[PDB]
């Protein structure tokens, strides 16, 4: 009757794990993603193709995470080691023109440091934040001395995120989900094939997500298992909320030589009465975009229940606060002023912030970095484009549930942008019956 | 597709045959397998030949080939059979048919046929 | 364009096989990862070409062979397969028999080569 | 020897295609550079082989096709091209049309495959 | 299984050539050594395929040529070679003529192409 006919170049594919490369249009990101991008990149709409996506099992996220960790470790690789600074410090509190809000925050320290010649020392005076210095038994030591060495980040190396496009190698394709309400899981009917993702700006933050993409129709709430209290909730806003952050005093940067060819930077002196770092959000805007979230939450929990917001539960500074890099400085802001409301069926909110220079980045033990001080007054303006929330355990109780800012993995920040992309492998051979036979 | 045969059935032993078939439902210019077959008491069915409506080329039964041609006029969706050295032996019922034979499909379309006496 | 035929029926999709073929051959740690990716692309390409070689389909995008179709692999009208189904759907339907069919294709070519040793012009 | 025919006419040089074909295949930092170079030579080789396969040419150094020559690509005689010109000159003469010609070669083979889907002889 | 025919006579061993073909394809220092090995395996594979191309045997496991067998390479009965010898023994007997034979196969194919260019459809 029928015989097997072999076809090569058959348009089929299967789910696959591969290595993607990046491309982009003294910046680390630009240096690494050296491959250029196309102007006017094209995509091919696949008519009548239904595909299944799962953002929680997406391995593009895992690769992006791993490659980012690598960039940081490579970028700091050739920079000045600060091992010689792990010495006993003699410190007093700065009490000079300090407002109450900042009392006890700065420590004025001195120590006997080396010079480029091994037989000579110099007395060095500098200012430190209390979060970087711990008392020995006054005598103090840098906080990292009992765990690991610390490396000074190079002041000429910029980590400012730029859009990064992830691109598939030949033999692979990236499928993009365009369904407007897609929540990351299940079938998608408007799909297209692309070579590279849209640009993703790799902003690293904790509780609030900054400078990401916005939802187009409504606030979209995505989760792996919505009734599972062990899972987080990623909320994508359809409107941005502007947040204005500052470090109001005029800091002066000084430097000393530690060894041949190696310079160390420190804050010499702060000019003006000392005031705390802080971030502002419009109060009305924050309230409106919170109400929008609540409406979407009611869709899953009931429109007769009470939705309450509350602050973080406790833990390390890096978890309990909103962490971000502003101008190159590292801020840890208190969000308890935002997550404080109960929802039952002009002015700004000011969030006080703290700053620290010794940073254990990416939830690792050791491999610390020292963030050089920044000269002058720091100001930045960012867009809040989404939130990471968790539900506070609970039971039926009185059907009031509380959503708290979550801690979260850094992976969650990439999962929120890569949710619409899938990587598949192309498999060109196939067979089917026809009426032909080998001719002879 | 629908096929309708035509042409005179009264042929003198000294003249040619000219039979024109109408095609309806598709175009001659887009297909192949347009053919002529004849039926006579001495031979149940004898293939004559076919024409490629896309290229205009033909193929003929070698025994008839020396005196026969097939051609088309796609502007009216018609095609025809012409035989020059027509004799008494050529008395037969002639049919117009469409033969579709490809890797993925097989079918025939036949018209009702006409009778020619020589 | 590439994969634009993904939602097309098998018959229609088979009209554009070249587009799917011509798109297959396009810091120490980063450098090693990229070399590994390039090597796999080559190894996979060559593996598929070798099978076409073994089955006697070298150099063709569409190849007819002598292995009969088994009604147990799939039992559908020829018209059902070519007109009302896409290649993605088909691949899922018969993914269970992929290895059986490949094994048979190899056996058939081996028999053909044995027949060519005949010199009585194979009849 | 290799490239010995570079200054010869196209006709004469077409007889040395084989010698040219045979010469295409023959400290961490240094090791990566060398792997880079070897992989690329393989990739380029395979791309040329794939194009020939797409165009319907496989295992041939000289292959004929059905694409007509356009006087707009080059308006010259056969005696002129084959006897009084070298391949280097020719390559420069028509470098403007390389992609046009390649596109046509692919289209011609695709039509040929469509014609082969008929069991009817198409005469 | 692979190489199971190694002790078989040449005739019998030739019955299973596909099995011998399908087995040809599959910390910084460790990674480089492995890439070294994989690239090299590909290069060897392609080298042999190129020769089959050059000799006019592309896509075949068994290929007839136009080069006469020389009694100076090996003077044995046809039945002696095929029934009473293994391929390993044969390879040793003619290892000195490997390059001579390959050179002749190349010349033969070049002449065949020259004859094809004639158009009188006569050798
Ligand atoms: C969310 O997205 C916003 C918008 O993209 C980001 O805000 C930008 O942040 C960068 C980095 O901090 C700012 O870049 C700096 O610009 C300074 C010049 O400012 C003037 O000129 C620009 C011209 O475009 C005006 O827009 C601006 O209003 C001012 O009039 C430069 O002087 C800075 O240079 C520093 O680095 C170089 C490195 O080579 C050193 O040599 C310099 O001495 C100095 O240290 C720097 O380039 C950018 O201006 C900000 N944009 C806006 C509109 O304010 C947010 O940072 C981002 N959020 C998060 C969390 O990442
Ligand atoms: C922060 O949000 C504002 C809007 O509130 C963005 O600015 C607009 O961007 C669109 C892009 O299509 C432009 O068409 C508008 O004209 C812009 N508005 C204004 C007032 O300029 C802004 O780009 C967002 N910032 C970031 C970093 O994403
Ligand atoms: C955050 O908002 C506060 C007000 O709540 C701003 O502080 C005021 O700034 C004006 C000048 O524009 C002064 O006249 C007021 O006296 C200040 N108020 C207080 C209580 O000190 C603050 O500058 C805003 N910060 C940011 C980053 O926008
Ligand atoms: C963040 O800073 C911007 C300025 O960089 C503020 O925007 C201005 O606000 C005034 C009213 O106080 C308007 O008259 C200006 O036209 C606005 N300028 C621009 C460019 O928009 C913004 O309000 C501040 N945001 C917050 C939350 O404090
Ligand atoms: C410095 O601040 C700490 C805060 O715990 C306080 O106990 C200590 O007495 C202060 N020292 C001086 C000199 O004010
Ligand atoms: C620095 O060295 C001198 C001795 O030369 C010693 O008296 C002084 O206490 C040391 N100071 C510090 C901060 O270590
Ligand atoms: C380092 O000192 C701090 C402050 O006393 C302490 O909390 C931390 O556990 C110590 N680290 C190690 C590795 O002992
Ligand atoms: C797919 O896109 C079309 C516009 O081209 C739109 O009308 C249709 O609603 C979209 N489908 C889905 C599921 O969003
Ligand atoms: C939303 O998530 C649920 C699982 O909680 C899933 O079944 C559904 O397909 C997802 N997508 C949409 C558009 O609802
Ligand atoms: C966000 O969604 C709400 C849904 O109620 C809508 O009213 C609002 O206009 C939307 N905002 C934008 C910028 O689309
Ligand atoms: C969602 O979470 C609940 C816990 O409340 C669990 O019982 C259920 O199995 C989870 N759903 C899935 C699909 O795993
Ligand atoms: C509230 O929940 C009910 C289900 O009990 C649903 O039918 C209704 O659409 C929801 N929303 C509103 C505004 O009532
Ligand atoms: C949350 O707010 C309470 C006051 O209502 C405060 O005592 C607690 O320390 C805050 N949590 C964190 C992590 O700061
Ligand atoms: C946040 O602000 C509240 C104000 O009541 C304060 O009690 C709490 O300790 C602050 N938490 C952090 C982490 O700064
Ligand atoms: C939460 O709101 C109440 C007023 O309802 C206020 O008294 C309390 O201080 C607020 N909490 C924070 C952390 O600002
Ligand atoms: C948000 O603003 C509205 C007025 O538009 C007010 O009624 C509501 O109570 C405010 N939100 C909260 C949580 O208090
Ligand atoms: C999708 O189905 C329609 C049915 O009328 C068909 O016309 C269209 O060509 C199909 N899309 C593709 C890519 O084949
Ligand atoms: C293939 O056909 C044979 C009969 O020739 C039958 O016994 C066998 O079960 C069929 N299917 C498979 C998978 O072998
Ligand atoms: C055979 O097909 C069934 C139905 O599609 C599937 O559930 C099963 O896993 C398949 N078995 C194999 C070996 O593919
Ligand atoms: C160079 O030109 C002369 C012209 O007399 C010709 O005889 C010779 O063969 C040419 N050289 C080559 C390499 O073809
Ligand atoms: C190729 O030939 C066509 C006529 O068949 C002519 O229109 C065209 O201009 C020629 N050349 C190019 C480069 O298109
Ligand atoms: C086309 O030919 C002209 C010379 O006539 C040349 O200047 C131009 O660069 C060529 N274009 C291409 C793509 O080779
Ligand atoms: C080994 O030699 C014997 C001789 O009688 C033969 O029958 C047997 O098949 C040979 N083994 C192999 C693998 O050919
Ligand atoms: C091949 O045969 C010829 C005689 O026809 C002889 O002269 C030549 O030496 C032989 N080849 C070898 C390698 O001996
Ligand atoms: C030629 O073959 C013989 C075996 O017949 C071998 O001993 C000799 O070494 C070979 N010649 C060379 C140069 O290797």
């Amino acid at each position: 009757n029928l015989w097997v006919t072999v076809y090569y170049g058959v348009p089929v594919w299967k789910d696959a794990e591969t290595t993607l490369f990046c491309a982009s249009d003294h910046n680390v990101w630009a240096t690494h993603c050296c491959v250029p991008t196309d102007p006017n990149p094209q995509e091919i709409h696949l008519e009548n193709v239904t595909e299944e996506f799962n953002m929680w099992k997406n391995n593009m996220v895992e690769q992006m995470h791993t490659d980012i960790i690598s960039l940081w470790d490579q970028s700091l690789k050739p920079c000045v080691k600060l091992t010689p600074l792990c010495v006993t410090l003699q410190c007093t509190n700065v009490t000079n023109n300090i407002t109450d809000d900042m009392r006890g925050e700065l420590k004025n320290c001195s120590f006997n440091m080396t010079t480029e010649l091994r037989d000579k020392k110099q007395k060095v005076y500098s200012l430190f934040y209390r979060l970087d210095v711990v008392q020995i038994n006054k005598e103090y030591r840098l906080i990292n001395c009992n765990t690991s060495a610390i490396t000074q980040a190079c002041p000429k190396v910029s980590f400012e995120p730029i859009p990064i496009h992830y691109c598939a190698p030949a033999g692979f394709a990236i499928l993009k989900c365009k369904d407007k309400k897609f929540n990351g899981t299940g079938p998608c009917t408007n799909v297209s094939t692309v070579q590279c993702t849209h640009g993703i700006k790799p902003v690293v933050s904790t509780q609030l997500l900054l400078n990401g993409s916005l939802a187009e129709e409504e606030v979209i709430i995505r989760s792996e298992n919505i009734t599972n209290n062990a899972k987080n909730i990623l909320v994508q806003l359809n409107e941005s909320v502007q947040i204005n952050c500052t470090r109001p005093n005029n800091n002066t940067v000084k430097s000393i030589r530690i060894g041949p060819g190696q310079w160390f930077y420190y804050t010499g002196d702060i000019i003006g009465d000392i005031r705390q770092a802080h971030c502002n959000v419009s109060k009305a805007t924050w309230n409106e975009t919170l109400g929008k979230v609540v409406k979407q939450l009611r869709k899953h929990f009931g429109n007769n229940t009470i939705i309450r917001f509350a602050n973080s539960s406790g833990g390390d500074l890096e978890v309990t606060t909103h962490s971000f890099n502003c101008g190159g400085e590292f801020f840890y802001c208190n969000t308890s002023g935002l997550f404080n409301s109960t929802w039952i069926s002009n002015d700004s909110i000011t969030l006080p912030c703290r700053i620290k220079q010794i940073i254990n980045m990416w939830q690792r033990i050791g491999q610390a970095m020292y963030a050089p001080p920044i000269q002058g007054v720091i100001r930045c303006v960012s867009n809040i484009t989404g939130l990471i929330l968790t539900r506070d355990g609970g039971s039926t109780n009185s059907t009031t549930e509380t959503f708290r800012p979550g801690g979260g993995d850094m992976r969650d920040n990439w999962r929120s942008e890569l949710y619409k992309y899938k990587v598949v492998k192309i498999e060109p051979l196939g067979v089917a019956p026809t009426r032909c036979k080998r001719r002879v | 597709v629908q096929l309708v045969e035509s042409g005179p059935g009264l042929v003198r032993p000294s003249e040619t045959l000219s039979l024109t078939c109408a095609v309806s439902g598709d175009s001659i210019s887009t297909n192949n397998g347009w053919s002529w077959i004849r039926q006579t008491p001495g031979k149940g069915l004898e293939w004559i030949g076919y024409i490629n409506g896309r290229s205009g080329s033909t193929r003929y039964n070698p025994s008839l080939q020396s005196r026969v041609t097939i051609s088309t006029d796609t502007s009216g969706n018609q095609f025809s059979l012409k035989v020059n050295s027509v004799t008494a032996a050529d008395t037969a019922k002639y049919y117009c048919a469409f033969f579709w034979s490809t890797y993925y499909k097989r079918f025939d379309v036949w018209g009702p046929g006409v009778r020619v006496t020589v | 364009g590439f994969l634009g035929a993904a939602g097309s029926t098998m018959g229609a999709a088979s009209m554009t096989l070249t587009v799917q073929a011509r798109n297959l051959l396009s810091d120490t740690h980063w450098g090693i990862k990229q070399l590994q990716a390039r090597v796999l692309a080559v190894e996979h390409y060559l593996r598929d070409q070798q099978l076409l070689g073994i089955w006697g389909c070298s150099g063709k995008l569409i190849c007819c062979t002598n292995v009969p179709w088994n009604s147990s692999w799939s039992n559908r009208n020829l018209s059902e397969i070519w007109d009302n189904m896409t290649w993605l759907q088909w691949d899922k339907e018969i993914s269970n028999y992929t290895q059986i069919i490949y094994g048979l294709l190899e056996e058939s070519q081996n028999q053909q080569e044995k027949n060519e040793q005949d010199l009585l012009e194979l009849d």
